[PDB]
């Protein structure tokens, strides 16, 4: 799990 | 079962695969794997537990298990649709694994499954984690990986020390059997980036989404844009992987004719030294989507953070090019019509090509400083020598300056028989005693200097994690923040002793004094100004030491040239003097142990840690094994004080001079010239301070690696969890410095991990409950860091831990500690090994002993060293101090006796008795300085 824009 | 067997043959698609379950029915399979996570509440690179997967292994004709797996997974219907949408746009790339989407009913309801076909057992994250967190106590994954790809056999590990780099240098060969897989994976990653750009897809690439054949999967965090405008994010993929590219030598195929390992090597012409277009081609072939400017020649870099970035890529690319193209660049000039051969530039492995700015071809009679500069160069010495082929060593051999080879030996010591007899007559050296002699003068034979020089084979080219290093460098700089430096003039320089050697060839005509007298202040200033626009390479000489020790290996020092030393002093002395004048800091160079100093240092390091323990560690082959990237970094930190006195170009040329003079220069060993691969040269003007910078750097990186490899779902304190989340962003998501977080992390380190540093010796006081939870570094973290960032194995038998603070560190600077009562207050005192003191008494270089009446001050000094042993509980230890006092009295009586018998001179005993009474020696350890 590695996200672009978590917030 | 009907369900299990129907599931098996549905997993078997239209292909022809003979599958066999991995110990499961229709249920998932749980494993323990390395992941790179960042999801708004947890971040890091650590081993988690993988839960939702069913694995089937594949068979071949002869019913044997093969390294192919079908990995199926159940998830929610919305993820199924999204991943199927993304795959159909990417299905045609050859770097994408084959996916199969179907629906199966485990109960009255139907659930969707995604099957990936023909993966390997491990991924690219498992290998990187295994090599960056090495522990020989449990290394199952690394051993399995090595045997499954034919790097070695399974009985290779029955050898002991099979992993050690210094013992068993053969392991390097084993690790070089993985390079081609890594190269293939890189090429596939470039293809996948191109496909993502063309399809219009945006996402971050992680190492656990690529297997060891080079294929990609797991498109669940991707999103879609218009075709031709996709953007892949590759920052943590490449940075986490960089250290592994030099350990496996992944780029060895680039030195063959068609990048094929079954063909001969490329044949370059010997006159070529540029290779600037080859470097750009390599960069564009393997790092196409890394979006920061690369300068093949670091003379075009913008600041010192830029230089580190580009020199790191240069370290890797320079391994492809012939080794004879590196070093000084020479050409022909004319003086009064006669031709010379002089150096006009340099070709560095890390920095590229540098050309001198002030070179004149036609000139009349030359001056004093020009003569100095031309006599210092190796150009004329090497051009007029013989060709040499030295098969005793594996280093690069240049020339032989004469017609004979020299073989230098080391002599034994001199025996002081009177002191030994006096000691024997007082009950010393009996059988079963706890005091005995183990410090001697060891002798060496003819081929001892060359054997010692060949220890530079332990210096290897090393690539760093660049994004991790750029943060550690900012933290290391907070430690060197209370000092001031800058340039000084020739008339402000202080030299301790002017009767020491000037080096080669200047030691033919005098000592250093001769050169500080002949040169005026305006001559020295002009020489200093010349080195801010030009490079002057020099020659270092190797000298054998003649001293007392406990082990029988020859020791050597480097004598550096006067030209290098004179200018380095003017560049660095103001800062070096400022560090040595400070009390209460982390670096404790300049503080004395007398008059209460030892106590003050210990109380400062104890500070106010909460559950304090004490710790000390070891650096194997410290100066022969230091990677070049960390010596460069150490130089850049000391030069950050020159923000007003020097320009950017001036600073670059000073760095280039330092590298060409004390990092990879010509060394004269015997009467021949050799090339130094790297490492530090103990004997340059900034040795101990650079060692301090290096030591602090390794400690900071061990703490950073400890904190990020911890499962953040199990950290109870929410403040320490927010700190872990911010460390990851500042390493792999932020491109510029964040000064608020650098201050915060630096304070956290000064509260829980408190250091005392002296030029690679250290003591640490640390919070014990934080270290057990992984929040602070331990001895195992240091061991891991030294393995992948230093190329050594640290045995934990040379490290110590202490859980009681009323006993001071086990060892610091060869001293022990004891808490004694001195006039109403308890204090810490240092003491030596009794063997060292007695050996200094018994073995010496002639005259200096074997007649004590000629030098009685030697024994007064040795008694000052030995005084604190009177406080020891063991009785054989206090006898040492009393033996020294009685021998001093005996020598004084014997000396006054001689003068009266043969001559009639009568000596007086005025204020001499003080030397055989203990009050003179007690006052050296009491808190009030005298003199
Ligand atoms: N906080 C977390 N959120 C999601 N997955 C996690 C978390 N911590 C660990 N993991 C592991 O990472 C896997 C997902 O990898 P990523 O790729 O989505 C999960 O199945 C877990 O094994
Ligand atoms: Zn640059
Ligand atoms: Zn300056």
């Amino acid at each position: 799990n590695n996200e672009l824009s978590p917030v | 079962s009907a369900d299990a067997q129907s599931f098996l043959n549905r997993v078997c698609g239209v292909s022809a695969a003979r599958l066999t379950p991995c110990g499961t029915g229709t249920s998932t399979d749980v494993v323990y794997r390395a992941f790179d996570i960042y999801n708004d509440k947890v971040a890091g690179f650590a081993k988690f537990l993988k839960t939702n997967c069913c694995r089937f292994q594949e068979k071949d004709e002869d019913d044997n298990l093969i390294d192919s797996y079908f990995v199926v997974k159940r998830h929610t219907f919305s993820n199924y649709q999204h991943e199927e949408t993304i795959y159909n746009l990417l299905k045609d790339c050859p770097a994408v694994a084959k996916h199969d989407f179907f629906k199966f009913r485990i109960d009255g309801d139907m659930v969707p499954h995604i099957s990936r076909q023909r993966l390997t057992k491990y991924t690219m994250a498992d290998l990187v984690y295994a090599l960056r967190h090495f522990d020989e106590g449990n290394c199952d994954t690394l051993k399995e990986i090595l045997v499954t790809y034919n790097c070695c056999d399974d009985d290779y590990f029955n050898k002991k020390d099979w992993y050690d780099f210094v013992e068993n240098p053969d392991i390097l060969r084993v690790y070089a059997n993985l390079g081609e897989r890594v190269r293939q994976a890189l090429l596939k990653t470039v293809q996948f980036c191109d496909a993502m750009r063309n399809a219009g897809i945006v996402g971050v690439l992680t190492l656990d989404n690529q297997d060891l054949n080079g294929n990609w999967y797991d498109f669940g965090d991707f999103i879609q844009t218009t075709p031709g405008s996709g953007v892949p994010v590759v920052d943590s993929y490449y940075s986490l992987l960089m250290p592994i590219l030099t350990l496996t030598r992944a780029l060895t195929a680039e030195s063959h004719v068609d990048t094929d390992l079954t063909k001969p090597y490329i044949k370059w012409d010997l006159l070529k030294y540029d290779f600037t277009e080859e470097r750009l081609k390599l960069f564009d072939r393997y790092f196409k989507y890394w979006d920061q400017t690369y300068h093949p020649n670091c003379v075009n870099c913008l600041d010192d953070r830029c230089i580190l970035h580009c020199a790191n890529f240069n370290v890797l690319f320079s391994t492809v090019f012939p080794p004879t193209s590196f070093g000084p660049l020479v050409r022909k000039i004319f003086v009064d019509g006669v031709p010379f051969v002089v150096s006009t530039g340099y070709h560095f492995r890390e920095l590229g090509v540098v050309h001198n700015q002030d070179v004149n071809l036609h000139s009349s009679r030359l001056s004093f400083k020009e003569l100095l500069v031309y006599a210092a160069d190796p150009a004329m010495h090497a051009a007029s020598g013989n060709l040499l082929l030295d098969k005793r060593t594996t280093c690069f051999s240049v020339a032989a300056l004469t017609n004979n080879v020299a073989f230098q030996t080391v002599k034994p010591g001199n025996f002081n028989k009177d002191f030994y007899d006096f000691a024997v007559s007082k009950g010393f050296f009996k059988e079963g005693s706890s005091v005995e002699l183990k410090h001697f003068f060891f002798a060496q034979d003819g081929n001892a200097a060359i054997s010692d020089y060949d220890y530079y084979r332990y210096n290897l080219p090393t690539m760093c994690d660049i994004r991790q290093l750029l943060f550690v460098v900012e933290v290391v700089d907070k430690y060197f923040d209370c000092y001031d430096g800058g340039c000084i003039n020739a008339n402000q320089v202080i030299v301790n002793n002017l009767d020491k050697s000037a080096g080669f060839p200047f030691n033919k005509w005098g000592k250093a004094r001769l050169y500080y007298d002949s040169m005026s202040y305006e001559d020295q200033d002009a020489l200093f100004a010349y080195t801010k626009r030009n490079v002057i390479p020099t020659i270092t000489q190797m000298n054998l030491k003649y001293a007392i020790s406990a082990k029988n290996r020859a020791r050597t020092v480097a004598g550096v040239s006067i030209c290098s030393t004179m200018t380095n002093r003017q560049f660095h002395q103001k800062l070096l003097k400022s560090i040595a004048a400070t009390r209460g800091a982390t670096v404790v160079i300049g503080t004395s142990k007398f008059y209460g100093g030892w106590h003050n240092m210990l109380k400062t390091v104890y500070s106010d840690v909460e559950n304090p323990h004490l710790m000390g560690w070891d650096y194997p082959k410290c100066d022969r094994a230091m990677p070049n990237m960390l010596r460069i970094m150490a130089s850049l930190v000391l030069a950050r004080k020159h923000t007003t006195c020097c320009s950017l170009s001036h600073r670059f040329y000073r760095l280039a001079n330092e590298c060409a003079q004390v990092l990879s220069e010509m060394v004269m060993c015997g009467g021949s010239l050799y090339v130094k691969p790297g490492g530090t040269s103990s004997g340059d003007a900034t040795t101990a301070y650079a060692n301090s910078v290096f030591n602090i750097c390794q400690a900071v990186t061990a703490n950073v690696n400890a904190l990020l490899s911890t499962d953040g779902n199990k950290i109870a304190d929410k403040y320490v969890r927010n700190l872990q989340h911010r460390l990851y962003e500042c390493l792999y998501r932020n491109r510029d410095v964040d000064t608020d977080f650098v201050n915060e992390f630096y304070a956290y380190l000064r509260k829980h991990f408190s250091m005392m540093i002296l030029s690679d010796d250290a003591v640490v006081c640390f919070n014990s409950t934080y270290a057990s939870q992984g929040l602070v570094a331990s001895i195992k973290n240091f061991k891991s860091v030294l393995y992948y960032q230093n190329n050594v194995f640290m045995s934990e038998a040379k490290c110590w831990t202490e859980t009681d603070l009323t006993k001071g560190p086990h060892e610091f600077c060869s001293q022990h500690t004891m808490l004694v009562k001195q006039g109403d207050d308890y204090v810490y005192l240092p003491y030596p090994d009794p063997s060292r003191i007695l050996g200094a008494g018994c073995f010496v270089d002639d005259i200096v002993k074997t007649d004590g009446t000629l030098m009685i001050e030697r024994f007064v000094s040795l008694a000052i060293d030995a005084y604190p042993l009177t406080k020891h509980p063991n009785q054989e230890y206090a006898d040492v101090f009393h033996l020294y006092l009685q021998y001093i009295r005996k020598l004084h009586d014997e000396l006054t006796g001689h003068m009266l018998d043969m001559y009639s001179v009568m000596l007086t005993n005025d204020n001499t008795s003080r030397y055989w009474e203990p009050e003179f020696y007690e006052a050296m350890y009491t808190p009030h300085t005298v003199l």
